[PDB]
Formats: C-alpha cells, structure tokens, sequence
RNA sequence: GGAGGUCAACAUCAAGAACUGUGGGCGCCUAUAGAACUUAUAACGAACAUGGUUCUUGCCUUUUACCAGAAC
RNA sequence: AUCCUUAUGCACGGGAAAUACGCAUAUCAGUGAGGAUUCGUCCGAGAUUGUGUUUUUGCUGGUU
RNA sequence: AAAAAAUUAAGGUAUGUAUU
C-alpha cells in the first residue's frame, strides 16, 4: 500500500466555535508556551521530576512568584484535558454498574 | 512497461538522442609478462544442489496447483492497528506542570468528596531556591512601596512577611524593628513573633506596644 | 530481485527515462556478481512498491550496456542515478560527490526519505537538494 | 546464521567496539526474540514434567514459615473493608505514583492519554472507583494479555511488562495496601533490606561499622577466622511456583487477595507475533510484585539461618532489635553466623569460626569431596580490582574454609526454590594468613584492614573511612572503596548509548544527557571515583567523545581548537552547559573583550597577569564526601532532638529560625520534617523497593533510583558550579564577545529572553508531516547554535583551510560549515549588503550637504558606484568628495576619539570618504587596527582610485556594531562625525533590517508583559 | 676445440636417510613427482623494501595516508 | 371527542465526540456471533478478512 | 658563554534562464 505523494496541498482554513474546541487538544496552550521561554542570563526554575531529571519551567512563573516561590495557578485551559476513548468509556461505566449490583447483594445478604 | 517489451532501436547512439550531458607490441609484451605469473602462481550450492536434482521429478500440473500467498502471522492486520495507534499525539494537559501538588490539600479535598458521595448514596522541595537577581527585584519593589508611604504599616509588615518567606533571618528582623519606629499595634504583634526566640528579648519587645 | 525489471539495451535506458513524466526514474548501474550491487538490489526491491506512486525503478548492468560509462563516468561496483524530466538530478549526501550515489544505504526508512526529498525538491526545478542524513563519514 | 550472528554482535557491543548505528538497533530485536523463544521452551517443558517441587520437598519449606509466623505471633492481613479509614490516603498515593510518569511531558502518546484520563476519573469519583477495585479483587480472575518489551542496557537485555490500565489501578491500590499493612504488623524483620530508612550507600556504611563493632572479630591471636558470602540467589522470581505461592500468601493474607495475586500472574504474554501463557515464573511488571519477592525471600532466609538463629537476629516481637544489634555478647557468639542481610537477591552472611569449630567444617567437606591434586583453588574467584597485596590470598587452610562454608549453605536451600551456584558467589576469608576482608555492596568494592595488622603494605586512598568502635572510640579499622567493575562498564556503555542512539538530535540534547549521566555517577559514588583509576580514565575519554560529535556536525573537517567557552557556558547564555570532569585550558588569548562607549573604544585583557592560569572548574569540589554527610547527620539529628525537647519543655513549638541554620544537612534532611505533605507520606511505605522495580514496568533509564526526593530531600546542589564556570570564562562580558550578541543591536541584556528550541519542535509536530519533513525540523535547533556562536567558530585559527566569499557579501568562510552558509545567506537577501553601504553614504551626504556653510564648502558630491564595490575587499575607491572655499588645514592622519589635534601640518585642498563594511570574527573585532591598515594600503596602492591624496576611511562592524575612522582633520569634523555616527548607527533603516533579521535567526526577544492584551 | 663474453632462449634452485607411483637399463641401479622427519631457515642474497587478508594496540568512528606487535 | 404507550419520519432548542466514521460481485453467523460464571448454571448479536478518510468535509468574512 | 621545530593530505562544487 502506497505512500501518497510528497506534493504539498494548499492549506485550508476554518474555525468556528466547534472547530476551535476540537483543535484545542493539539496546540500548546498559553501556559504551556511560557515554558519555552528561557529568560536570559539567569537560571531557570527547575523542579526535579519523579525520575529526578529536572524540568525547566521557564517563564511560567512571574519574577515575583520566583522569589516567593509561590507557583502560579494562572489560567488553566480545560480544553486539552485528557478524556476516555469510546471503547474504554463504557467498559468503565459497565464495570461500575455491574459492581453496584454486587455490593447490594452483600447489603441484603 | 510498454517500451520494455518492444526490442528495436534505430541504429542510434544512446547519449545523443535523449540530449545527453556528462555532468601493439608493448601490449603483447605486457600480456606475456602477466602470463609468466599466472603460470607461476559454492558450499551453499553443494549443500543444496543435491536437493535441486531431487526436485527434477515434479510434474507440471503440480507446479501449477501450488497455493500462492499464505500469511501465518496476520502481519498485515497487526501492522495496521499499530499505525493507527501511533498516528497523532495530543497535547498534555496543563494540570501537569510539575509545581503545584500538595498532598494535604489533595486528601482533604478528596476524602470529603468521597464522604459526600457515600452520604448521597445513603512550595515544592523539587523547586530551585530563589535566584539572587530575582530576589533583588522583589526587594526594590517593596522598598518603593515603603518609601511611598512612610506611614501605613501595611506596607511595612508585607516587606517583613514577603521577605520572611523568601529569605528571613537577618533581613526581615531588622526591617520589622526599623518600621516599628509608635501607634500601630500590628507592627508590634508582628515584631515579637519573628524576633523574640528568647524570653528577655520577647519581654523587651512587649514593653514596646505597652 | 526478480521483482524489479532490467534494462537490456542502452535504448531501453533512454526511452525509460523519457516516457515517465510524473515520477523519478531511479537506476542502479552495476553488475550482477558484485557484493555491493546485490545488496542494493535488495534494499531497493523491498522499497519499490511503497514508492510506486512517485518513483519508478530499473536495473542496468555496466557489462550489458557500456555505452554510458564515459559520459556519466561510472566507477566502482554501482551508482544510483536519479532522473526527472530528462534532467539528471543531484544531491549532496555529505560524501563529496554530488552526482549520483555510491555507498550502500543502511535502513529502508532512510532510503525512502532520500527518494522523497529528491522528488519534492525536484518537482520545484531545484537542481540540488540536501539529503537530511549526511553519510560523509560512512563513505 | 541468524542466531549465531546475533550472539556474536552482542559481545562485540559489550566490549565497546564500534559496530555501527543500525546493527545495535536490530540486535536488540533479535535478542528479544531469542529470549522469548527460551521462555516459551521453559514453559512447555513444565507441562510435560510437572512442577519440580516434589511433595516431600514442599512440607519442609511450608513448615518453616508456619513456625516462624506463629513464633512471631503474626495476625494475618485482612481484606480491605468497604468502610476503611485510610482508603483516601492510599488511593492518592497510589494514583500519583502512577501519574508521575507523565509529569515531564509536553505531549502524550495516544495510549498515555487514555491512562491519564483514567486517573482523573479516579479522583473525580473516588467512591465509585474504590468499589470497582474492591469488586475486581473479590471476583475478576480473567485478565487481559500483557505485552513484553525489551530494554537495552547494552549489556543486560531485560524485560519490561506493560499491563492494561484498569488493571493497573487495582494492582497499585493492592500494592500500597499490602505494604502499609504489612509493615504496620511487622512482618518483615530487620535483615531484609533495600528498606525504607537507609540509602544504599548509607547501608554500606552501616554494614561495615556493624562488622567492626562485633566483639573480637579481628584478633587472630588464637587461630580464629571469619568469612563473607555474596550469593546471587539466582533464578528466584523466574522459579517461583504458584501452587506453593497461593498457600504461603494464604498464611499471611486473606484468601480472596491471595487468589487474585496468583491469578494475575498467569496472563498471556504477547510480544508481537509470539504468545505464551505464564504458568511457572513470576512476572515482575505488576505492582505488588515487590511484596511477593520479599515474602519469598523470607522463606529462603529462614532456611539459611534457621528459627533458632533467626530469632536471635530479629529479636522478640515485643522489642525487635535495630538493624545490626543483639541484646548480649552471648547471644552473638552462639552460632557461626553473626550478621546477615539480603538485598533483593544477593545475600551477605558473616561467619565467625574458631579452629575447634573451624577444623570440623573444613574436614567434613574434604571427606565428601576429596581433592588430592589441590584443585580447590583453580576455580576460586578473587576480586580482580585490587592489587595482589590486597586481594584474597590463596592458602590451603583458607581456600578449604571458603569451599566448606559455601558447601554448607548449598545444602540448606533445595534446588527447587532457587539455584545457588559457586560461580556467582564470592567468598573472603580473614585469618592469620589474610589481612583483608573483602566484599561488594551495591557497586562498591570494600576492603577493610584493621589497624592491628596494618603493617602489611598500605597507601591511603580518597575513599577511606575510619571506623570507630562504640567503646574504645578509636580507629581500629580502615575502609577503602572502589567502584565495582560492573558499574564502570555500565557507564561506558551508557555513554556510547548517547552517541549511538542519536542519528539526529540537537547538540543541546546530547549535552543534556551527559549531564544527567555524569551527575548520577558522581553523586552515588562520591568518594570512590577519585580512588578508581580506570573509571577516571573513561570520564576524560567520554567528554572528548561528546565534543567530537558536536564538532563533526558543525563542520566535517575538525578544528585545532574550539574555545572552551562554547561547551561550558550555561544554557541561558547560549551554551551547551555541559559539566566537566577533566582538566581544560582556557587559553588566556581567548579572554579578550572589547566594549564601546561614546567616549571611545576600550579593551580588556587579563592575559598579562601571570599567575596560575584559568581552568574550568570540575565536579570534584562541589559534592561533599559521603563520610561528612553521615558524620553531620548524627550530630544534626541529635541537635534537632534537643531543640524539639526544648520548645515543648517551654511549652513552645520549634521555630524555623533555629533550624534555618541547618536545612541542607542530614541524609533525610531537616526540610522534610517541615514539608506540608509529610502527614500523608507516612502511609507510603516500601517506597524504596518500588523504585527499584520501576525498571520492569516502563522503559526509561532512571538514573536516580536510590532516592525519592519527597522522602529524602535534595541530596546535591550544583548551583555553586554554574557561577564558577561563568567566572572562569571571565564573566558574561568575556563570553558574549564570542557571540553575535552585539550584532543584535541590543544595548543591554536585562530584559531579554530566548525562545527555547525544545518546545519549538513541538509546535511543528502538531501538523501532519512526512518523515523527511519531520527530520528536517530536528535540525533547526542546531542552526541557531551556530549563529549565536558563529563568530568564534569561524576564524582562521580554528579551521585553517582556505577563505571564500559569499557571493554578494563581505563575509568569509573558513570551512564549508553547511549550516552557517545558509543562515548568513538568508540574513543577507536582496543584496542587503549593498544597501547598507548606500544608506550609510546617504547619511553622511545629508549630514554634510546641509553643512556646506558652517564648514565653508563649495560642493558635496556623492560619486558613481561600480555596483560591486561595496562587497569586494582588496581594492577600494572613493565615494563622497569634499571641497573648500579656499583650502584646508590637514593634520597627521589619526583616529576619531583622540584628543590632541594640530592643524598646522599642511594646507591643502579637497577631501574624500570611504565607508567600509566589515563583518569581523573574534580574532579581530577591533577595527582600529584594520581601518588604519586598510587606509594606508589604499592611499599608497597604485590600483586604488582616489580624487586627492587626502581622505577619511570609515570602518563599520556589522557584527559587533563597532565604528571608527582614521581621518585627515579640519576644524569641525571630529566634533561633527562623533555626534553624527551616534545617530547614524542608532537609526538607519538598512541596519535595522539586519538587526531585526538576525534576531529572528537567534529567536531572541524582549518583553515587559507576557499576559495577552 | 678452449677461454670470455653484462648476449639472449628454456628449465630448475638448500642438503640428507627412509615410503609410494611412473619410465629406462641389466631383485639391483639411475631420473622425475608427492608425503613425513632432521639441520639452525649457515646464508639460493653475510643484502633487505612495499602491498593484501585476519587478528590484536591508538584513533574523526572517515582515505589514494598511518602508529607497532602477531600469524597467513 | 379528549388523554396515554411504544416504534418510525421531518424539526425548533440544548449537549458530547471524530481514534472516529463508513465501504466490499467477500467469508461465516439464533439451524447460535461473542462473552460471564458463586461451577449449579447465566447473558444472546455480531465476529472475522481487505480496504477509504481521520491534528480534519464543504462554505463564507476580515485584515496584508 | 644557558634556547625552533618531528609532521601530511580528500569528506569545500548554488540553483535557474539566456548566449556561444
Ligand atoms: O373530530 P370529528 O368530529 O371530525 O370526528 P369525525 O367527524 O371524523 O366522526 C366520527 C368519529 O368521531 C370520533 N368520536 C367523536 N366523538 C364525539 C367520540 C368519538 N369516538 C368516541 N369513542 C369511539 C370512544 N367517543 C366519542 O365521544 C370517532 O372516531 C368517530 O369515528
């Protein structure tokens, strides 16, 4: 089965309310862009990862939040939030529903 | 591949037609010399060859009726599923910047929720400490605030308290003493708690507000 | 190997370059017995199907047709030479000869990128392209 | 061919011989296929022959546990009740420990997202998820197939098991429950230990101190001896057999769980096309696996010691002993075994013999294995590491004790459980004949000498510890350390991995690896690295290998030198930031730095100060030795205890101000006492074991497996190193000269930021792209690191070779440098180089053309330009021609910012100008010399065309924004041109094209407010 | 016939005892080929250079360059 | 005549998802697809196989 | 009257149109 072609196709645009909502998954949000800013001539804030490798979180805090080390809630973009696949979504609910039946038995027995 | 079939040229040179661009006694003696040197100076097939003779027997009908394309691992199906699984990616959510998590908020926030459900049924140690340059920034701003009001100790205790969290010790304890200079109760209250450690000093501080 | 067809006269070479308007024409110049001209003959044959939509492949032997030896200057076991609209294409693999190809490429994937790169750059009339991976060290 | 060639290449890569990038990738696959074939063969033959444990064998095993638990008075662990106090605390722990894998990621794999979403729902519906878990523990006994992948450590190819995520959550919950309840009921005694309280190198300290403290081990006055054992229990997990396992778990737990644990290990394991059910072994990819391994180890270790001795080591259930102690000296001296520990597999046993007891054990072995040829010492394993003087001596008396003692212990443990062989076991003896007691814990090789027998030759070492008896309080022994010959070969392989794994990565990613790997290595082995000669040699070799990788990408040919500033400047100033272990010369020629002020152009060189030269500081200072840390903690902890007493004694709580003095001190560290989440971390237990077993569940090399910084705190601070390295290269100023920073046009660097190239690569992978597009975008972060350091990399000194010119520019290239040919060719497009010249010419006309009057000038005429003049170098011609009302008073040709000017020298007519454009290197960024030399050559050059022999060249550096002019002077020029050039260079449109066009290439920016307007 | 031929062509080329095969002459003798053992590789040349392969040391992991050991 | 129930069709208004939705001169399939089990029994419709698109389908508007 | 050398080379081709 054959690779399509490497020729480029003119870029098409649309964006409604609906298509913004879907795309929001696939773009680095605001807060996440500020990690790509590295402020020059001074060391990054880094927090070590579970693994212990340090994760630089660049400008994601304001220079007054560094010095007090507050960290910033800022604005949290709900749009990307991870959500279940279709297959997986019922297997949880179905498991849960079946489980409730089980508990009742022990409730009455 | 239609041309592949045809077989005939004009009596034609290859380079020219396309429009191409490029980007005897001694001999005899040499040959003789070479000869004067030649004079002086597989396994796999053997292993198999013996089988190949074995084949000769097989009939032409059987050669035809040979099954043609048998897959036994279902490679195609697995490969397609793998491509589908690996296609796109996704961006990781913004809850995941590593700074925020405190367990104690987390358990208290949760356990309560769990309890409610039941009823219905019925700083980070990772983080690097403040850089000197950045801390300096804070100091300037707080100094400006303090200068803006020589009164209003609300800006005085902040310079003690904000400073205290970031650094504390020598600095804050000197400021809380400086801005203490009579009326405000709040400054006095602040001063004793940070400054006091020792009882005599605490007492002396108390003699201030009183 | 029997997958990929062979070109038995220099007149089969030239028509084959002309008649394919829309795709690369890739040719391996080298002779059956060679150690390295057998290896490439594999790495191409595996790839030829995947790429049928933008590239066409053929096989030629220096001994079968020696007409082309001086003009393109062919030395060593084999040379891979890319053609699009009769225009000899050209790429720098970091190896120090921008014409053709010599060394044996290692992965199937890194071979498909090079074909794809050449085609894409070529489509725009560009005469040089850059191989993303530069095997000067390799060869 | 396929099988043999697969083994043959593997040993080649074990060696560090170079086999190419592609082969190493394929070889892992082939080895994984062979290992799975062997696993499939191991299991098919346990169908035929049945379980190997034999009923008679089993009773002996099972009986030991039954007595132990009853002796110890052990209540079994119940089933987790529907209403349970800690369900919250144990979910949060368990889910966050599943969560933290994804905390480093900007982007998620499609599966990763599924698991992430699943945890969220767990927090959102805690009541609902707990019930689901409980019901699956009660009933689900069929599970979804597990998948296998293989790590390559380049040495040991290991399995990695990926489970399904709904089943992960019960397993995590279950694992957390079992560890919390287990250690709350005191199942596992002192001696099983990759335990919570101690970091592995702290454990090695405790063990050697415990060895010292036991009374009179040292005195060989009366034929006494002593022995250690190190035995890999061999296949353990791979031999665990279930029909026994179910029974043993029933013993310590309620069946409903035990049944689940036994069932979860069947599964059906897929690797690509192959599939086999796991009947026999234990799968170690499951969360509770850690607990099972410790329980099976506790079976084995009641065989070795026996109940009689094991109660001596452990102690009564009312007052269990600390790690190495007993109650009385009498209880110590009862049995030959004195100390015992087990770390996962490996066992350590110390034995104390006296000839009376000693001769017996020797003789019995001899009788049952007679050796007339004295062949015992053929197959005996020394520690290779140490010199002949220090190893094990091979003497008949002692070589028989080792083989006697080991042969005793093979006898205790039946071959069904495990496989203990001689080969994998090392034995040491301390007797009259052998002064040295040798063992390896973790990857430490230790020897001990007592001060008693020191006389046999010694040289002190960096790793030395002095060991103190609690009574004498003196120094009766010493300890030398060395890094095991394993853990050195891990490193060598891991570094090759960096250079192998990357066909294309950045320069920054590579030097980011080499930090993490080196930093792990130093922190673990602190003292020892300085004592190991081959390891040190590799570190020096490693660093250059990385550098050579960098250099080859930058240019094919290789340079005589690359300044040390490139590699060792920190990430922010635009360097790789890589740390250094080695000696590196910062040549004093490269410290030179020049700045411009409206007064003039000042230079700085500290080269003329002749003292010790400047060297790039190295890690060996910055990390304190392991000794000092424990020596502090004892005192630190005591101080803390005292302080705790003191506040409540006054009815007051501890103030930070007291302990603000010591935070970073003490191995747990004080900070963790005052961490906010400490309240709920007390329910997370067995954490040290999990981290060791995170190997198996997932594919990342986790160089820090020996710490949770949540429990331990932060164990090293390399902040001090960052500043020091900047200072060694001479401050930010000396650095930036080597950069294009001055050709950006910024005055100062306070408000500036970089746009990182890491996340830059992310925005480009959210589009649909082919592979060839996809690789093309991984090079872009390399192309920025050339410009920013382009002025040093392009110089005559570095690349020798022959100069060439960009086709419409005055920039020369020493090499090919394929990525700096491109970036420059864009930075000047549409004949930008010419335009700059013309703009500057315009400025000087419209400066002078207005000023005909004041300077008394009869004409100002900007001449024709042969289009190619601007960029070509060798010959020049005049541009702007000046005239006079009468004539002029010239001076001695001189430089702009000079003061002393006398015009009496000549009286002559008319003037010309050249505005000359240079883009300089680091070698000469001073135009002063250049301008004057060019002027002199041009005035006296025959080919050069000038109206008069009176003129003023104007040199300009586009690179550093430097300017100067060497003039023939008249009243009202110097005071004019100086004021003009300030407004010329800080205005023109042609320059403001470059300086904006360049600061795209570097992706430097300015900001005040981030928040979108 | 003889010496010498800075003339060529064609064969061989360390020595020795012992085994097998072929040919010639009257079991013996002579010649040629193969295998084994010894001498010391007393040297066909009191001289000694380059290259290929396979291994082992250094390497930019590249050469129409090499470092210095091994065997063929 | 009002009222009420189920199915199907067009439809205002409100949500969720596109790793999802289909297609086949193609194999079987309540004459039992595919699962669960406390081991006594219990649910009952799709599973293979090849393929098309899937960070997007059509359509407008601004600003340069 | 205190001291300079003993290391070499390829991996460096701008397309593209027009004229010959
Ligand atoms: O609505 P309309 O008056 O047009 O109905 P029709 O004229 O079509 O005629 C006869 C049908 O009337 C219905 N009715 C009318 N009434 C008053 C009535 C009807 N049906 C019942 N039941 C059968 C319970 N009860 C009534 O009081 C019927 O459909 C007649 O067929």
């Amino acid at each position: 089965k054959a690779l399509p072609i490497p020729e480029d196709q003119p870029k098409k645009k649309r964006a409604g309310r609906k298509f913004r909502k879907y795309k929001e998954k696939f773009r680095l949000s605001h807060v996440r862009q500020l990690q790509n800013r590295m402020e020059f001539g001074k060391q990054e804030q880094t927090v070590l990862d579970s693994y212990g490798e340090e994760v630089g979180l660049g400008m994601s805090n304001t220079s007054l939040q560094q010095a007090v080390g507050a960290t910033s809630g800022s604005r949290r973009s709900a749009g990307n939030q991870a959500k279940l696949t279709k297959v997986m979504k019922h297997r949880i609910s179905e498991a849960n529903q079946q489980a409730d039946e089980f508990l009742i038995s022990l409730g009455h027995n | 591949p239609s041309f592949l079939d045809q077989e005939p040229p004009a009596g034609y040179v290859p380079g020219i037609g396309r429009g191409a661009t490029g980007f005897k006694t001694l001999e005899l003696k040499l040959a003789q010399k070479k000869k004067k040197r030649a004079n002086e100076k597989s396994n796999v097939k053997r292993q198999f060859a013996d089988l190949k003779e074995s084949l000769a027997a097989v009939t032409e009908s059987e050669w035809m009726d040979i099954p043609d394309a048998t897959d036994f691992t279902r490679r195609n199906k697995r490969n397609r599923i793998q491509e589908q699984l690996n296609r796109k990616t996704y961006a990781a959510p913004d809850s995941l910047i590593p700074g925020n998590v405190d367990l104690n908020k987390l358990t208290e926030e949760r356990e309560k929720l769990l309890q409610s459900q039941i009823d219905e049924n019925l700083r980070v140690n990772s983080l690097s400490d403040a850089t000197l340059e950045d801390l300096q920034k804070m100091r300037t701003i707080l100094k400006s605030y303090r200068k803006a009001d020589p009164t209003n100790p609300q800006g005085w205790i902040a310079s003690a308290r904000l400073e205290e969290k970031a650094r504390k010790f020598s600095v804050a304890k000197k400021i809380i003493e400086n801005g203490c200079q009579p009326r405000s109760s709040d400054i006095w209250l602040e001063n004793i708690r940070l400054h006091e450690s020792d009882v005599h000093y605490c007492k002396t501080l108390v003699a201030t507000a009183i | 190997s029997v997958l990929l067809p062979q070109l038995r006269t220099g007149w089969h070479v030239d028509q084959a370059i002309v008649t394919e308007t829309k795709r690369l024409v890739v040719i391996r110049f080298g002779r059956k017995n060679d150690r390295q001209c057998m290896i490439m003959d594999e790495l191409l044959s595996s790839i030829a199907e995947r790429v049928r939509n933008f590239a066409v492949i053929y096989l030629c032997d220096i001994d079968e047709v020696s007409d082309f030896d001086e003009m393109y200057e062919l030395t060593d076991p084999m040379t891979v030479m890319f053609f699009y609209h009769n225009k000899h294409m050209m790429c720098d693999f970091g190896t120090g000869n921008n014409n053709k190809l010599n060394f044996i490429v290692d992965d199937k994937q890194e071979m498909i990128d090079i074909l794809e790169t050449i085609f894409r750059g070529a489509r725009k009339n560009k005469g040089l392209v850059v191989s993303p991976y530069d095997y000067n060290h390799k060869r | 061919a396929w099988v043999s060639a697969a083994h043959y290449n593997r040993e080649r890569i074990k060696r560090g011989a170079h086999v190419e990038k592609t082969m190493v990738k394929k070889n892992l696959g082939r080895l994984t296929r062979l290992w799975i074939k062997n696993e499939q063969e191991r299991q098919r033959q346990i169908q035929k022959n049945g379980p190997e444990i034999t009923p008679e064998e089993a009773t002996t095993i099972f009986s030991v546990m039954v007595e132990w638990l009853e002796s110890r008075s052990f209540s079994p662990i119940p089933f987790p009740p529907l209403t349970y106090k800690n369900d919250t605390k144990i979910l949060v722990l368990a889910l966050e420990d599943l969560k933290d894998v994804y905390a480093s990621k900007v982007r998620l794999n499609a599966s990763e997202r599924e698991e992430l979403a699943l945890i969220e729902e767990a927090y959102d519906n805690p009541h609902d998820t707990l019930n689901r878990i409980k019901k699956y523990l009660l009933t689900q006994r069929v599970f979804k197939p597990v998948d296998i992948t293989m790590m390559e450590n380049y040495q040991n190819i290991s399995p990695v098991y990926s489970v399904d995520p709904l089943e992960k959550i019960t397993d995590a919950y279950l694992d957390q429950y079992l560890w919390y309840e287990a250690d709350q009921r005191k199942l596992f005694p002192n001696w099983i230990k990759p335990s919570d309280s101690e970091i592995p190198p702290l454990l090695v300290y405790k063990w050697t101190q415990g060895i010292n403290n036991l009374s009179e081990i040292w005195d060989v006055s009366r034929g006494q001896s002593a022995v250690l054992l190190e035995t890999t229990l061999g296949e353990m997990a791979e031999k665990i057999d279930f029909t026994l396992l179910n029974r043993l778990l029933r013993l310590i737990v309620d069946p409903n769980i035990a049944d689940y644990i036994t069932a979860k290990n069947n599964v059906v394991i897929n690797f690509k096309d192959m599939s086999h059910v796991n009947k026999y072994g234990l799968i170690r990819g499951l969360k509770f696996a850690s607990f099972i391994f410790q329980y099976y180890g506790l079976v084995i270790d009641l065989l070795l010691l026996g109940q009689e001795r094991a109660t001596d080591l452990a102690g009564p259930a009312n007052n269990p002993n600390e790690f190495m102690q007993f109650k009385s000296k009498e209880v110590e001296k009862a049995h030959p075994i004195r100390l015992y520990t087990r770390y996962l597999d490996r066992i350590y046993m110390l034995f104390h013999f006296e000839e009376d007891e000693g001769e017996e054990l020797t003789d019995e072995y001899l009788a049952e294995n007679p050796d007339p040829n004295f062949e015992n010492s053929i197959g005996y394993n020394n520690r290779k590491c140490w010199p002949k003087d220090s190893r094990m001596r091979l003497i008949r008396q002692d070589v028989n004790l080792g083989r006697a003692v080991f042969w005793e212990i093979q006898s205790r443990v039946p071959t069904s459980l495990t496989s203990i062989k001689w080969e994998n076991a090392f034995v040491s003896v301390y007797s009259k004949n052998n002064p040295n007691l040798l063992f390896s814990m973790c990857g430490f090789e230790v020897r001990i000498l007592p001060r008693q027998r020191m006389e046999e030759v010694v040289s002190n070492d960096e790793g030395v510890w002095d060991l103190v008896d609690e009574r004498t309080k003196q120094r009766t022994a010493k300890a030398y350390l060395k890094v095991s010959e394993e853990e050195i070969k891990k490193f060598d392989s891991r570094i090759r991995g960096i250079l192998m794994a990357s066909g294309s990565t950045t320069f920054t990613k590579v030097a980011a690896k080499w930090n993490t790997s080196l930093i792990s290595l130093f922190t673990y082995f602190r003292e020892a690295i300085v004592a190991t000669e081959p390891l040190l040699d590799i570190l020096v070799k490693g660093e250059t290998r990385i550098q050579n990788r960098v250099k080859l990408g930058l240019n094919s040919k290789m340079p005589t030198r690359f300044p040390p500033a490139v590699f060792y400047t920190p990430k922010e100033l635009g360097g790789l930031g890589m740390i250094s272990a080695s000696h590196i010369l910062i040549p004093a020629s490269d410290l030179s730095w020049s700045k411009q002020t409206d007064t003039g152009i000042t230079h700085f060189r500290a080269g003329m100060t002749h003292e010790d030269e400047k060297l790039i500081p190295t890690i060996f200072r910055y990390i304190t030795t392991w000794e000092n840390e424990f020596l502090d903690s004892q005192r630190v902890w005591a101080e803390y205890a005292t302080k705790r007493q003191e506040a409540i004694q006054q009815n007051r709580r501890l103030a930070f101000e007291e302990l603000e003095g010591s935070w970073d001190r003490g191995i747990p560290r004080i900070s963790t006492l005052f961490q906010r989440d400490r309240h709920t971390l007390a329910y997370d237990r067995g954490h040290r074991i999990r981290r060791e077993f995170k190997q198996y569940s997932l594919e990342r090399n986790s160089p820090f497996w020996w710490t949770n910084s949540h429990h331990d705190g932060k164990l090293w601070n390399l902040n001090a190193y960052r500043t020091d390295v900047i200072q060694a290269l001479g401050g930010i100023e000396t650095i930036l000269e080597h950069t294009l920073f001055k050709g950006t046009g910024f005055n100062s660097w306070e408000g500036l930021f970089w746009e990182k190239a890491s996340g830059f690569e992310d925005s480009m992978q959210f589009k649909k792209l082919t592979h060839a597009q996809r690789t093309g975008l991984s090079q872009i972060p390399n192309r920025r690191f050339t410009l920013w350091w382009s002025p040093t990399i392009n110089r005559a000194n570095v690349y020798v070779g022959f100069l060439v010119q960009l086709d419409l520019t005055g920039i020369f290239l020493h090499g090919k440098i394929p990525t700096l040919k491109i970036s420059l060719i864009q930075i000047f497009r549409a004949h930008l180089w010419q335009k700059i010249h013309e703009s500057i010419v315009f400025d000087i006309c419209q400066i002078l053309d207005g000023e005909l009057d004041v300077l008394q000038i009869e004409s100002v005429t900007k001449e024709t330009v042969h289009p190619r003049k601007s960029y070509k170098m060798n010959s020049s011609a005049a541009d702007i021609t000046m005239e006079s009302v009468h004539e002029w008073e010239v001076s001695k040709p001189s430089l702009l910012h000079e003061t002393n000017d006398s015009f009496k020298g000549l009286i002559t007519n008319k003037m010309w100008f050249d505005v000359q454009l240079r883009y300089g290197d680091y070698d000469s960024h001073d135009i002063s010399r250049y301008v004057r030399a060019k002027f002199l050559d041009y005035t006296t050059d025959n080919v050069s065309m000038y109206p008069s022999p009176t003129g003023v060249m104007i040199g300009i550096d586009l690179a550093y924004n430097m300017y100067d002019a060497y003039g023939n002077w008249f009243n009202g020029l110097k005071p004019l041109i100086q004021n003009s050039m300030r407004t010329i260079m800080k205005a023109n449109p042609a320059l403001y094209v470059l300086r904006e066009r360049i600061r795209k290439g570097l992706q430097i920016y300015q900001s005040s407010v981030q928040e979108p307007f």
